């Protein structure tokens, strides 16, 4: 009688395998910690308060009295406290909506959506930053603190930096933190979507491969850091044309359409028209056009729909080419169709959302942040389907998260506070599905999807889940040599033992060879077969794992001459049957010596004297310009005119030192006489190249940097 | 601020010199224009030369200064400035100065910072509070400072509620209590805090210790930090940040070759 569930999630995610056991969340509490909820939504209610953990507003303020905290109320039986700790005078509604929505109603496409702990209730802390980001971290501190404190099981937590390290965060969060594990509290936080260095430029180069962005606090070795996956499915509104309601492979004749930067945007259900003009410069139009002239958006005379100039490409580019005045486009399947029927007919956009497969789906979010911890460690820990990216992936493993603590809170009674939320965190990563780039057709490297794509039915059914040397759920080998070794360990959780045979796939980087650019792709060097062994009830198993990469150092260090990443799986089957206990643990080493990578970006003059080029430097006017505002690995010095009619009042700013005005007035690298630049100084006080300061492009997290001067002969 | 026929008479506080910012010297002035700019470019004898176009109001007897309505010159475009004995000079626009009503008053809150003014924390946060408790509303900002607020006579509580705990130690109290009134109607509460300074230190063992080994650091006093292994130079362990001289106690819960690297200034 109520209407039906929507599974674009569900089913992916494996959640009905969980709630076909017990498990929905009864009784334990998510905290979210973010911008802003309406708990009066109809998504906010929980199925029989007499089983949830607080059971009315008394309970509540017996609890803030007992812990001490004076202020924040309950609202109702599904966000049971709520608070601002910004206070002084949605886009978190949709997390908590995921980690704990319950709607009897249906929504705009005619389903009921509920997240994955739908009978959990809520806490609802506002905390986020304004100006210099840090100085919220002490409302986040006290927003941890009460989440304990009043009793959450998992805590949703939206704070990040970009490049984080794992051992050395900021002391009174990470502490805070570890109070929150010692609770038995899951902390959860998105990994970031900065995506790697260099990503609003170009991909990262062969000689440097330290990319990584993951983001603190989520890179601490506590928290669970998730990244985030497409989903394959979308709810938007569509844009039809009923002359293609018959050719299904255009979802019957319903497009995905984008716009960029709101030119001036759409007016909805009503047949408007338009025909077909290819011919991108000046056809007879009586005005649909392919912007496969790649030459610049600029929207054509008065009527738009711009289509792909790749087929099947399906980015739906957002920047509307390949001011106003019309609309935006972009669908291309729909328009190598489009312009058949005669030329031209006639569409209109809808008003009600549907679904539809996505154009994007079942690929690694473009943002999603990837790649080790600043200071060498594997992150992120798992994948959800979700600059929002991880951000909505997050709350799918903390609502995993509270689902597996029920697991255990079921199974291992007597398992204490403050050795439950790892072994969450354990079964989680290690039963989650290895992701393949349907692209390329190969696994993703674990540094941008962690153990996996989460699987919370695997998760609460195989007793099993995997272990390396330092106890984790993930392996951070270090430095590797031509010989890879390392010992996994397999738990067992069940009563009844269990035998896996495991194998291992190993990967490295794919690097573009006419670019000298990774391309974020990996590639599969080799599968090394390990085996067979047998995991005792209620114990764990030890193997080790051995790889000869002997064959391949040649190759790999030509194409990446500072070293290279070996990383993979080791993925353990059941031993009869190929599709029981199918569990996996991710490595990652450093063929070389990570901890020695070149932090500064080449000198901008030793690169022009080998005819390279920096990584951000503009190689735009005359020869050898090097303008100081340029990016580039530099000494910057300050330059004033000899004026021979007056005294001089001005400076003229800063300017490469090294470079010189020319006849176009632009600053260029000049050479002497033996060919080479020549730096130097006189420090006379005319304030003319007077003194040498340093300026640099880092390709890595520095500090204690400074400057010294020493004599030649020295 | 008052008026005596066609008044526009602007009366500064007494500015209690005796000090180091102590003031010596206060000029009401307006800035003429011509040309279009509020500065000219005069041409002397040695080379060129710069100066607003300044003209000074005359301090009368009676303490005050006249501030004549005349041509196309407005409140905004006089200036009250001082300098103190250190030569630190601070003007504002006689219409800000105005910008506070007669029944009203001006409080302020800053860092007391033992370092310079440009390498000093000029981010941070506060809540104000009433004579019962709740917060401030509709708050009215001085000269153009975001911590200068204008509030009516009473008694009132501030609080610090953020700034860079990354950089600096609160050092005094965190909600200090200040009153306003028709005599005390400036008033100045500031929190005192000092700087955080951090080391990267690193112990480094001649030889692999035996495994599980702990080695950790004694403090001033006699506490304990645990250091980590490192993963990537397995002798190296030296881990932790925290700034200030130690010395290395290795336990099994032995040679040296201690560094600690000045690291700072973010
Ligand atoms: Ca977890
Ligand atoms: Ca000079």
């Amino acid at each position: 009688s109520l209407p039906p569930v929507n599974t674009d999630i569900h089913d992916w995610v494996k959640t009905k395998g969980a709630w076909d056991k017990g498990y929905k969340g009864q009784g334990k509490v998510v905290a979210v910690i973010d911008t802003g909820i309406d708990p009066a939504h109809q998504s906010m209610r929980i199925s029989d308060v007499s089983t949830a953990k607080v059971k009315s507003k008394e309970d509540m303020l017996a609890r803030q009295k007992a812990a001490g905290i004076n202020y924040g109320s309950w609202i109702n039986d599904k966000v049971v406290f709520a608070h601002n700790y910004v206070e002084n005078s949605s886009a978190g509604m949709h997390v908590t909506g995921i980690v704990a929505g319950n709607s009897k109603e249906a929504a705009a496409t005619g389903e009921r959506f509920l997240g994955i702990a739908p009978e959990a209730q809520v806490m609802f802390m506002r905390v986020f930053a304004n100006d210099v980001m840090g100085s919220a971290e002490s409302l986040f501190i006290k927003a941890i603190e009460d989440a304990v404190a009043l009793g959450a099981d998992v805590i949703n937590l939206s704070l990040g930096t970009a490049n984080g390290a794992q051992l050395s965060g900021s002391k009174p969060l990470m502490e805070a933190i570890e109070k929150a594990k010692k609770a038995g509290v899951s902390v959860v936080v998105a990994a970031g979507n900065e995506r790697v260095y260099g990503s609003d430029h170009d991909d990262p180069l062969a000689t440097n491969p330290d990319y990584g962005l993951v983001g603190s606090p989520s890179t601490g070795r506590t928290p669970t850091s998730v990244a985030a996956i497409n989903s394959k499915w979308v709810i938007q509104r569509l844009m039809t044309v009923e002359e293609l309601e018959k050719r299904a492979d255009l979802n019957h004749g319903k497009a995905i359409y984008s716009e960029s930067v709101d030119f001036k945007n759409i007016k909805d259900s009503l047949g408007y028209d338009k025909s077909h003009q290819f011919a991108y410069v000046k056809e007879s139009t009586d005005a649909q056009d392919v912007k496969g002239k790649i030459a610049l958006i600029e929207r054509d005379p008065n009527k738009y729909d711009e289509m792909i100039a790749l087929a099947k490409k399906h980015g739906a580019l957002g920047v509307l080419i390949f001011i106003p005045s019309a609309f935006i486009s972009h669908e291309f399947g729909k328009a190598m169709s489009q312009l058949n029927g005669n030329g031209t007919g006639s569409l209109e956009f809808d008003s009600v959302v549907s679904k539809a497969p996505s154009q994007k789906g079942n690929e690694m979010n473009h943002f999603s942040n990837w790649g080790l911890t600043s200071d060498g460690y594997l992150k992120p820990d798992i994948t959800a389907p979700g600059q929002t990216g991880t951000a909505m992936a997050s709350p799918q493993i903390a609502g995993a998260s509270l689902l597996v603590k029920q697991y255990l809170e079921k199974t291992q009674p007597n398992l204490p506070k403050e050795k439950i939320a790892d072994i969450v965190k354990n079964l989680l990563m290690s039963n989650a599905q290895i992701h393949v780039n349907p692209e390329t057709k190969t696994t993703t490297s674990p540094r941008q999807q962690g153990a996996g794509l989460l699987n919370i039915d695997g998760a609460v059914t195989s007793g099993l889940y995997v272990t390396g040397k330092d106890n984790y759920g993930s392996i951070s080998l270090g430095n590797i040599t031509d010989t890879m070794t390392f010992d996994v360990t397999v738990h067992n959780l069940s009563n009844k033992d269990k035998t896996l045979r495991y194998d291992t796939e190993l990967l490295t980087d794919h690097v573009d060879p006419q670019k000298g650019r990774f391309t974020l792709t990996s590639r599969s060097l080799k599968t090394y077969q390990g085996g067979e062994v047998t995991v005792p009830a209620n114990g764990k198993v030890t193997v080790r794992v051995t790889m000869d990469v002997s064959q391949f150092t040649k190759e790999l260090t030509k194409q990446m001459p500072n070293g290279y990443y070996l990383e993979g799986f080791v993925r353990f089957r059941d031993s009869q049957d190929d599709q029981l206990n199918r569990v996996n643990i991710p490595f990652v080493g450093f063929k070389g010596q990570f901890e020695n990578l070149a932090v500064a970006e080449e000198s901008i003059y030793r690169l022009k004297s080998q005819g390279k080029t920096g990584f951000y430097f503009d190689e735009s006017g005359p020869k050898d310009d090097i303008y100081v505002g340029k990016h580039f690995t530099g000494l910057v010095t300050l330059g004033s005119e000899t004026n021979v009619s007056t005294k001089t009042i001005s400076d003229n700013g800063l300017h490469t030192l090294g470079t010189f005005k020319n006849a176009d007035g632009k600053f260029i690298l000049e050479k002497n006489a033996q060919g080479n630049p020549v730096l130097a100084i006189s420090p006379n006080g005319d304030n003319n190249q007077d003194f040498a300061a340093f300026k640099g492009v880092f390709l890595r997290k520095y500090q204690g940097l400074k400057a010294s001067v020493y004599h030649a002969s020295d | 601020f008052d008026t005596i026929n066609g008044v526009d008479h602007f009366t500064p506080d007494k500015t209690k010199a005796l000090g180091s910012s102590g003031i010596v010297r206060e000029e009401v002035f307006y800035l003429a224009k011509k040309n279009g700019r509020k500065f000219d470019v005069t041409e002397g004898k040695d080379g060129i030369t710069v100066s607003d176009n300044k003209v000074y109001i005359p301090k009368n007897p009676d303490g005050s200064y006249t501030i004549s309505k005349r041509d196309g010159v407005t409140l905004s475009d006089y200036y009250y400035l001082v300098e103190d004995r250190a030569g630190n000079v601070s003007f504002a626009t006689l219409r800000d100065l105005k910008a506070v009503g007669k029944d009203k008053a001006v409080v302020n809150f800053g860092l007391d910072l033992p370092v310079p003014e440009d390498k000093q924390i000029v981010n941070f946060t506060y809540l104000v509070r009433d004579a019962d408790g709740k917060p401030i509303e509709n708050l009215e900002y001085y000269n153009n400072s975001g911590n200068s607020l204008i509030l009516p006579y009473g008694k009132y509580t501030v609080e610090l509620l953020t700034y860079d705990t990354n950089a600096a130690k609160l050092e005094s109290d965190k909600i200090v209590s200040f009153t306003l009134s028709a005599d005390n109607n400036f008033q100045q509460v500031t929190f005192k805090m000092t700087m955080l300074a951090t080391s990267q230190i690193t112990a480094h063992f001649d030889h692999l210790l035996p495994e599980g080994s702990r080695v950790s650091l004694k403090t001033a006093q006699g506490q304990l930090i645990p250091l980590e292994q490192s993963l990537y130079v397995p002798k190296a362990y030296g881990k932790t940040v925290q700034e200030g001289t130690y010395e290395v106690v290795v336990s099994l819960p032995p040679n040296e070759v201690h560094e600690l690297s000045l690291r700072l200034v973010k």
